[PDB]
């Protein structure tokens, strides 16, 4: 039995140019837990990366907040990279302030 | 606080 | 309102690569107050909440001592788990179990809870009653028998109905500033064609605590239930959370749709469109 994530790419805040904020990816509705995420600027890995205690909901599918500090700008784009079993290959999911 | 499985 | 307390734990086996690893989180309702992880420096059942803090050293010692006994029973029962299912030590499995107590207004016991996965899937529940099981298939069948033998539902109850009420009071008061506040959502409504004929609505709710709401967007005055996207409530990072629901509509139609939020921290329920 397998339950392939959704995912999500957002601000904590609404998003101003030059103005520091944090990035998250929230991936929900996922079986098994083993689950890999990173958060992307412009394609490449950024390091810093923390993410919340794994738990779960009352389906007893697992949930994770990946999160980092950053300061959007109008050129940099920001993406979610999310791998799991159910995935034929890694989904990247962009970030879209214009939601 | 937690309970324990006695 | 009403209030919950809440105890999750995960154990997922790794063979070949060590141990299971085991995470604990307790929550009053979506506040998380404390956590343990086995693969930790050096594992203690830690602080997430500042009105967790004032408890004492004896608090936290037990605490501690009682996520590690659980860890190694955890252990066991996978190990058991596999018997049971007539399966490999080759693969990876997951333990679940979830424990807590509902509360009313009053701080009266509504329900408690005590239930189990494994592999995602009910294993065993302790029924409302907080006297009788209800096992998923004959291997949990045989856990209920081990438990009844064990009088473990009498246990559970008098815990249910005794200290998980008790705490979660306690707690309530010392973190009121925050537990009993309601925090109500931010809302708006945006709008982006998607061509010269439809437009999509999207109805925002944001910075909202506690994290149940409903958002809902309304054609004429008629739920579109059927036609309306509606993303996972989620979390923004800072305790509160974030919703919204889009609907497709008939360029030009704009105005005979209506998005309607309902949240504990609003006196009434709102009604917005877009501007």
């Amino acid at each position: 039995i397998q339950r392939t994530p959704k995912i999500q790419v957002y601000s904590r805040h609404p998003a101003e140019n030059g103005k520091s904020n944090f990035l998250n990816c929230y991936v929900s509705g996922f079986h098994p837990s083993d689950i890999e995420v990173d958060l992307l600027k412009n394609g490449e890995r950024i390091e810093k990366v923390e993410h919340s205690d794994l738990s779960f909901s009352k389906d007893w599918s697992f949930y994770l907040l990946y999160y980092t500090e950053f300061t959007p700008t109008e050129k940099d784009e920001y993406a979610c990279r999310v791998n799991h079993v159910t995935l034929s290959q890694p989904k990247i999911v962009k970030w879209d302030r214009d939601m | 606080k937690r309970w324990i499985i006695l | 309102g009403s209030h919950s307390m809440r105890y999750f734990h995960t154990s997922v086996s790794r063979p070949g690569r060590g141990e299971p690893r085991f995470i604990t989180v307790g929550y009053v309702d979506d506040t998380l107050f404390v956590r343990f992880d086995s693969d930790a420096a050096s594992p203690r059942e830690e602080p997430r909440a500042p009105w967790i803090e004032q408890e004492g050293p004896e608090y936290w010692d037990r605490e501690t001592q009682i996520c590690k006994a659980k860890a190694q029973t955890d252990r066991e029962d996978l190990r058991t788990l596999l018997r049971y299912y007539n399966q490999s030590e080759a693969g990876s499995h997951t333990l679940q179990n979830m424990y807590g107590c509902d509360v009313g207004p009053d701080g009266r016991l509504l329900r408690g809870y005590h239930q189990d996965a494994y592999d995602g899937k009910d294993y065993i529940a302790l029924n409302e009653d907080l006297s009788s099981w209800t096992a998923a298939d004959t291997a949990a069948q045989i856990t209920q028998r081990k438990w009844e033998a064990a009088r473990v539902a009498e246990q559970l109850r008098a815990y249910l109905e005794g200290e998980c009420v008790e705490w979660l009071r306690r707690y309530l008061e010392n973190g009121k500033e925050t537990l009993q506040r309601a925090d109500p959502p931010k809302t708006h409504v945006t709008h982006h064609p998607i061509s010269d004929h439809e437009a999509t609505l999207r109805c925002w709710a944001l910075g909202f605590y506690p994290a149940e709401i409903t958002l809902t967007w309304q054609r004429d005055g008629e739920d579109q239930t059927q036609d309306t996207e509606l993303v996972e409530t989620r979390p923004a990072g800072d305790r509160t959370f974030q919703k919204w629901a889009a609907v497709v509509v008939p360029s030009g139609e704009e105005q005979r749709y209506t998005c309607h939020v309902q949240h504990e921290g609003l006196p009434k329920p709102l009604t917005l469109r877009w501007e």
